[PDB]
C-alpha cells in the first residue's frame, strides 16, 4: 500500500518495532528526547 | 509597466459589451419586459428553481448598485 | 485504509474569490460580467459610507502588503520545502 | 455527554489525575484572589 | 483602563481552562513522531 | 478615545468573548493518516523542532510536562499573532487574561517543589556558602524576589502586547492627519508603519517564547 | 560551635538557619502589632 | 469566447445612468444652501460661546 | 424523483414544503456546521498542493466577522454629515 | 485639581525606574554573546546563567512601574 | 487645565524611561561586533542572540512610552 | 491640601532610586557569564562573589523604595 | 496659559530620552575600535554591523524628539 | 504648607543620588569576578582592593543619602 | 507670567542628556588605547574611528543642547 | 517665601549628580583589579594610577556638591 | 517671585547633566590603567592619549555648568 495511504495503526501493525509503546512512557511524546 | 497588454485585452472585451444602446433591439427588450410581465401575473415564474432566481438576483443588483456610481458621477 | 488525496482543489482568482462564482455568472454577461459587479459593490460601500476610513484601515493595508510580499517571494520555496520533508519521511521510513 | 466523556475522558485522565494535582490547587488559590479583588471593587463603587 | 472594568473578569478567566486544558490537550496530544 | 479595543466585546447583550479566544483552535488541524497536506506537515516540524530545543536541559521526571508548555505557547504565540489583523480582538491584553494563565502555572511549580524536596527547597532560601555576615539581609532578599516571580510574569506580557496596538493606532492616526495636510510626511509615517508591524509580528513570538521558557526553568530548579 | 551548627554551605546549616530567621522575625512582627 | 448582452439588461443599463446622473444633480443644487445656512447660524453660535467664555472664563 | 436534494435544486414555490421536510433540532444544527466546515476543508485544504488560497479565506472571512462586531461604535466619525 | 495634580506629577516621575533595568539587560545579553563568541562549547548553561539575570533584572525594574500605578489609583 | 499641565509634565517624565533602552541595544551590538570579529565561524548564533535582546530591550522601551500615553490620552 | 500631593509627588520621585540597582545587577551577571567561560572549574567561588554582589547591590537600591514607603505612610 | 507652561515644560523634558542614543553610539564604536584593532581583515563586514547600530541606535533617538514634538505643541 | 511641600519634593528628589552607588558597586564587583578568573594566585590581594573599592563607592552614595536626610529633618 | 518661568525652567531641565556624551566619549577613547596598546601598528586610522565617534556623540550632545535654547528663546 | 520653596527643591535637583562619582569610582577600581590580576609585578605603578583617576573624578564630583552648596544658602 | 524661582529650578537642573562625565572619566583612566597593564614600554603614549580624552570631557562638563551659571544670571 503506497505511504500516502495508510493511517499510523498500519504501521503499528506492519512494523512493530515503530510502535509507540504505551507502559515504559505513558506521556507524551511518549518517550524521551535524546 | 504591463498596464498595456491587460489594458488591450480588457477592450477587446469592452468595445463588446461596454456598447450603448441602439434603437434596433428595442422591440426586443419591450417584448422581452412584457414577456416576464405575462410570467409574474399568473404566477408563472413558480415555475423556476432557486439557482436562476438567485443568479437573475444578483444580476439585477449588479445593474442596481451602478445606479449609485452615476451618482457617484454627480 | 484511506481515500487519498486529489491533486489541486478549487482554483482561486486573486487569491480570494472562487472560479465557479464566476462560472455561474458566464452566461449572461460572460467575461467583464463579475468585474464590474465587484467594483460597483465596492464603490458602493465606499460610497454610501458603510465602510468609514481611518487609522486601522492603513493597518490594514500594511498588514496586508507584507502578507503579499511574503507569499510572492517565498511560497514555492515553503511548498517545495514541505514535499521535501514529505518525500524524506518516505524515503527514510522506506 | 457521552460523546463527550468518551472524546476527553479516554485522552486526558492520565494527565489530571496524575500530572496536574497542583495546577488545581493553583486555581484555587486564584478563586480566592479574584473574589476579594472583585468584591472590593464592587464595594468600593458601591459607596461612591 | 479597561483592563480593570473587573465586570467582565470572571467569563474570560473560564475561558482559559478548557481552552488551555481541553482543545488544544487534543490537537497536540494528537500528533506524532517522525 | 482609542482604549476602544480593549473593551470586552459583545455583539449584543451575550457571552461571545468565550469564543474569540476559540478561534485559534481551528487553524491547527490534528491529521489521522501517515503523510498529510501540507499545512499539517509544516506545523508538525515546527513542534517537533521546539520540543527538542526546549526540554534539553529538564531531568527525567521534569520532562512531564512537555504537553503543557507546547499547548502553552503554541495557544499565546497563536493569539499574539491573529490580533495583529486589520480589526481584530487580542484576549492576552485582558490583564485577568494573563492572571489567569499565569499565577496557577507558578504555585504547581513551587507547591511539587516544597512537598518534595522540602529540606532543599527551603535551603534555595539561602544561597550556597554565602559570607555569615549578611544573612538576616540575605534571606529577605530572595524571599521577596521569589513572590515577584508571578506578578511579573505576568504583567510583563501584558504590557508588551497592549503597548503595539497602541502604537500603531496611534500612528496611523497621525498618517491620516498628514495624508489631509501634506505627503512626504504621510508616506514617511506610513514606512513607519511597515517597520512597526514588522517588529510586532516579531514581539508576538518573543513573549510566547519567553514566557514557556521562564516557566520552563522554574519547574527545572524545583523539579 | 555555632559555625558548625548553623553551617552556611551545606544543607541542613541553610535549612536551620533560614527557619531560625522566619521564626526571629515572625515573633518581631507579632510583638510590634500591640504597638 | 464573449457572449452577447440580453438586450432586457442592455435597456436597462443607461437609463438607470443617465436618471441616476440627473438624480445627484438635483442633490447637489438642493442640498447646498440649507448647509450653508446651518453652518453660518453654527458659526454665529461659536461667536456666542466665545464671548461667553471670554467674559465668563 | 426525491423528496431531499439540495436547496439550490430545489423549486421556488415548494420552499415551504422543504422547509418542512427538514430538522431543525440543535443536533441538526451541529451536523450542519460540521458538513460545511468539511466541505471547505476536504475542498480547499487536504491537497498536496494547497495554497494561499487554501487558507485565506478564513482570515478574510474573519476579518469582515470582526468587522460588524465592531460597526456601532463606528457610526460617530463618518467624515461628511450630510450623508 | 491639584490634589490630582499631583499624582499626575509624581506618576510621571516614579515612570523611569525601569531605565535601569533596560541598561542591565542591554548589558547582560552582550556579555552572553561575548561569552557564547570566546568558549563555544558551553552555551547551555551561560544562557541559563543569563536568562536568571534576566528574571533578576527585570522583577528589580518591575517593582517602580507597579508602585507608581499604585500611586495613581489610589 | 491645572488637570491638563499635570498630565502633560507627568507624560514628560514618563518620556525619560526609555534611556536604557538606548544603553543596552548599543551594548549588545558592541558586544556583538567584538564577539564576532574574534570567532567570524558562529555568525548564525551571534546574530541570534544578538536579536534576543534587540527584543528583550525594545520591550522596556514600549513599557516606558506604554505608560506616558496612558497618561496623556486616556488619564 | 498641596501637603499630601507633595507626600505623593516625593514618593512618586524617590522611587527613582532603584535603576541603579537595574545596572549593577545587569554588569554583575554579565561578568559572571564571562569569567566563568575562562574558567570553568572554580564555579563555586564564582557564584558565592556573585551572590555577594547581587545581595549588596540590591540592597543598596532597595533602600530608596524603603524611603518611599517611609515618607509616604509615616515618617 | 498655564497649559502653555507645562506644554512647553513637558517638551523640555521629554527631549531628554537621547542619552539612550549617545551611549550606545559611545559603545558601538568603542566596540568597532577594539574588534578591528585585533583583526584587520574583515573590515568591511564590520563596519556593516556598525551601521547597524549606528542606525537602531539613532532609532530610539528620532523616536523619543518625534514623541516630545509630536505633544510640544500641536497635540 | 508650601514649605513641607518643598521639603518633602526636595528630599524625594536628592535621594536619587544611590543611583551611582549601584551601578559602582556592581561593576565594582563584576570586574573582581573578571579578573579573578584569570590567576586564583591573589584571592586576598584582590578581595582586599575589592573592600577599598566598595567603601569609597558606597560612601559617595552615603553622602546623598544622608544630606538627604539632614534636609529632612534639619534645615 | 507662569509660562515665562517654564521658558528657563524646561531650558534647564533639557540638558541632562549630555550625560550620554560623558559616557560614550569615554568609553570611545578608552577602547582606543586599549586597542592601540594591542596593535600598535593600526595607530594612523584606528584614530580616525575615534575622531569619527567623537564628532557623532559630541553632535548628538550639542544639538541637544541646541534644543534646550530653542526653548530658553521660545 | 515662595523663594525658601525654591530653594529646597534647587537643592533637592542639584545634588543629584553625584552618581557620576559613583561610576567613576566603580569604573576605576574595577579596572584595577583586572589590571593587577594581569601583570602582577607593575603593582605600585598600577596603584598610583588607580588614584590619581580617583581624585579627579571626586574632584567634579565635590564641585557638583559645591555648586548645590552655593545655590541652596547663599543664592 | 516666579523668575526667581523658576532660576533655581533651572540652576538645579542643568547642573546634573555633569554625572555622565564622571562616568565617563572613571572608563577612560580604567582604559588606561588596562592598557599600559598589557604593554608597559609605551607608557608615554597611554598618557599622552588618556590626558587629552580627560581635557575634552572636562570641556564638554564645563559647558553643561556655565549653562547653568548663565542661567543664574539670565
Ligand atoms: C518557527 C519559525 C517562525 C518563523 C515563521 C516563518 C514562516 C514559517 C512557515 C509559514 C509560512 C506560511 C506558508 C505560506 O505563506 O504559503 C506559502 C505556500 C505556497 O503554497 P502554494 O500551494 O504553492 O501556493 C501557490 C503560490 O504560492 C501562489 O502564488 P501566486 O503567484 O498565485 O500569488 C497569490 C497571491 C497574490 O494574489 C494577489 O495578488 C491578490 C491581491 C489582493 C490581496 C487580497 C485582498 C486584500 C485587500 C487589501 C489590499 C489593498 C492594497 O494571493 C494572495 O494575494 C492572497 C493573500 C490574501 C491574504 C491571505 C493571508 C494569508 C497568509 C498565510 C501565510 C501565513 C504566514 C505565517 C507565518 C507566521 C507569521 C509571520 O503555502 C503552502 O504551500 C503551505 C501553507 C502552510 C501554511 C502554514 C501556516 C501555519 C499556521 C499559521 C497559523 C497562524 C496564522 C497567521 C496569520 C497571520
Amino acid at each position: 500500500i503506497p505511504f500516502d495511504q495508510m493511517t499510523i495503526e498500519d504501521l503499528n501493525e506492519v512494523f512493530p518495532e515503530t510502535k509507540l509503546d504505551k507502559k515504559k512512557y505513558p506521556y507524551w511524546p511518549h518517550r524521551p528526547i535524546e | 509597466t504591463y498596464s498595456k497588454p491587460r489594458l488591450a485585452t480588457f477592450w477587446h472585451y469592452a468595445k463588446v459589451e461596454l456598447v450603448p444602446p441602439t434603437p434596433a433591439e428595442i422591440p426586443t427588450a419591450i417584448q422581452s419586459l412584457k414577456k416576464i410581465v405575462n410570467s409574474a401575473q399568473t404566477g408563472s415564474f413558480k415555475q423556476l428553481t432557486v439557482k436562476e432566481a438567485l443568479l437573475n438576483g444578483l444580476v439585477a443588483t449588479e445593474v442596481l448598485m451602478w445606479f449609485y456610481v452615476g451618482e457617484i458621477i454627480a | 485504509p484511506v481515500p487519498p488525496l486529489p491533486e489541486h482543489g478549487g482554483k482561486v482568482r486573486l487569491g480570494l474569490i472562487p472560479e465557479e462564482f464566476f462560472q455561474f455568472l458566464y452566461p449572461k454577461t460572460g467575461v467583464t460580467g463579475p468585474y464590474v459587479l465587484g467594483t460597483g459593490l465596492i464603490l458602493y460601500l465606499l460610497s454610501k459610507e458603510i465602510y468609514v476610513i481611518t487609522a486601522e484601515t492603513f493597518s490594514a493595508i500594511s498588514t496586508i502588503g507584507v502578507l503579499v510580499y511574503i507569499v510572492k517571494k517565498y511560497g514555492a520555496s515553503i511548498g517545495a520545502f514541505a514535499d521535501k520533508l514529505n518525500e524524506q519521511k518516505i524515503a527514510q521510513l522506506e | 455527554l457521552q460523546s463527550l466523556i468518551k472524546n476527553v475522558w479516554i485522552p486526558l485522565k492520565p494527565y489530571y489525575t496524575q500530572v496536574y494535582q497542583e495546577i488545581w490547587v493553583g486555581m484555587g488559590l486564584m478563586g480566592f484572589i479574584v473574589y476579594k479583588i472583585r468584591s472590593a471593587d464592587k464595594r468600593s463603587k458601591a459607596l461612591k | 483602563m479597561p483592563q480593570l472594568d473587573t465586570s467582565t473578569w470572571f467569563i474570560t478567566i473560564t475561558s482559559m481552562i478548557m481552552t488551555l486544558f481541553i482543545l488544544f490537550q487534543l490537537k497536540i496530544s494528537n500528533y506524532s513522531y517522525p | 478615545n482609542l482604549f476602544a479595543s480593549f473593551i470586552a466585546p459583545t455583539m449584543m447583550g451575550l457571552p461571545i468573548v468565550t469564543l474569540i479566544i476559540m478561534f485559534p483552535s481551528l487553524l491547527f488541524p490534528t491529521p489521522k493518516r501517515l503523510i498529510n497536506n501540507r499545512t499539517i506537515s509544516i506545523q508538525q516540524w515546527l513542534i517537533q523542532l521546539t520540543s527538542k530545543q526546549m526540554m534539553a536541559i529538564h531531568n527525567q521526571k521534569g520532562q512531564t510536562w512537555s504537553l503543557m508548555l507546547m499547548s502553552l505557547i503554541m495557544f499565546i504565540g497563536s493569539t499574539n499573532i491573529l490580533g495583529l489583523l486589520p480589526h481584530s480582538f487580542t484576549p492576552t491584553t485582558q490583564l485577568s487574561m494573563n492572571l489567569g494563565m499565569a499565577i496557577p502555572l507558578w504555585s504547581a511549580t513551587v507547591f511539587t517543589g516544597f512537598r518534595y524536596k522540602t529540606k532543599t527547597s527551603l535551603a534555595h532560601f539561602l544561597p550556597q556558602g554565602t559570607p555569615a555576615l549578611l544573612i538576616p539581609m540575605l534571606v529577605i532578599i530572595e524571599t521577596i524576589s521569589l513572590f515577584i516571580q508571578p506578578v511579573a510574569l505576568a504583567v510583563r506580557l501584558t504590557a508588551n502586547i497592549t503597548a503595539g496596538h497602541l502604537l500603531i493606532h496611534l500612528i496611523g492616526g497621525a498618517t491620516l492627519a498628514l495624508l489631509n495636510i501634506n505627503t512626504m510626511t504621510a508616506f514617511i509615517t506610513f514606512t513607519i508603519l511597515i517597520l512597526l508591524t514588522i517588529l510586532e509580528f516579531a514581539v508576538a513570538l518573543i513573549q510566547a517564547y519567553v514566557f514557556t521558557l521562564l516557566v520552563s526553568l522554574y519547574l527545572h530548579d524545583n523539579t | 560551635g555555632i559555625k558548625k551548627y548553623f553551617n552556611s554551605y551545606t544543607l541542613t546549616g541553610r535549612m536551620n538557619c533560614v527557619l531560625a530567621t522566619y521564626g526571629g522575625i515572625a515573633l518581631l512582627v507579632l510583638y510590634f502589632k500591640l504597638r | 469566447p464573449p457572449v452577447q448582452v440580453s438586450p432586457l439588461i442592455k435597456l436597462g443599463r443607461y437609463s438607470a445612468l443617465f436618471l441616476g446622473v440627473a438624480y445627484g444633480a438635483k442633490r447637489y443644487n438642493y442640498l447646498k444652501p440649507r448647509a450653508e445656512e446651518e453652518r453660518r447660524i453654527a458659526a454665529e453660535e461659536k461667536k456666542k460661546q466665545d464671548e461667553l467664555k471670554r467674559i465668563e472664563r | 424523483p426525491l423528496k431531499d436534494r439540495r436547496l439550490l435544486e430545489v423549486k421556488l414555490g415548494e420552499l415551504p414544503s422543504w422547509i418542512l421536510m427538514r430538522d431543525f433540532t440543535p443536533s441538526g444544527i451541529a451536523g450542519a456546521f460540521q458538513r460545511g466546515y468539511y466541505r471547505y476543508y476536504n475542498k480547499y485544504v487536504n491537497v498536496k498542493k494547497g495554497s494561499v488560497a487554501g487558507l485565506s479565506m478564513v482570515l478574510a472571512a474573519y476579518v469582515v466577522f470582526n468587522y460588524c462586531r465592531s460597526y456601532k461604535e463606528l457610526k460617530h466619525e463618518r467624515l461628511r454629515k450630510y450623508h | 485639581d491639584i490634589d490630582t495634580a499631583a499624582k499626575f506629577i509624581g506618576a510621571g516621575a516614579a515612570t523611569v525606574g525601569v531605565a535601569g533595568s533596560g541598561a542591565g539587560i542591554g548589558t547582560v545579553f552582550g556579555s552572553l554573546i561575548i561569552g557564547y563568541a570566546r568558549n563555544p562549547s558551553l552555551k547551555q548553561q551561560l544562557f541559563s546563567y543569563a536568562i536568571l539575570g534576566f528574571a533578576l533584572s527585570e522583577a528589580m525594574g518591575l517593582f517602580c512601574l507597579m508602585v507608581a500605578f499604585l500611586i495613581l489609583f489610589a
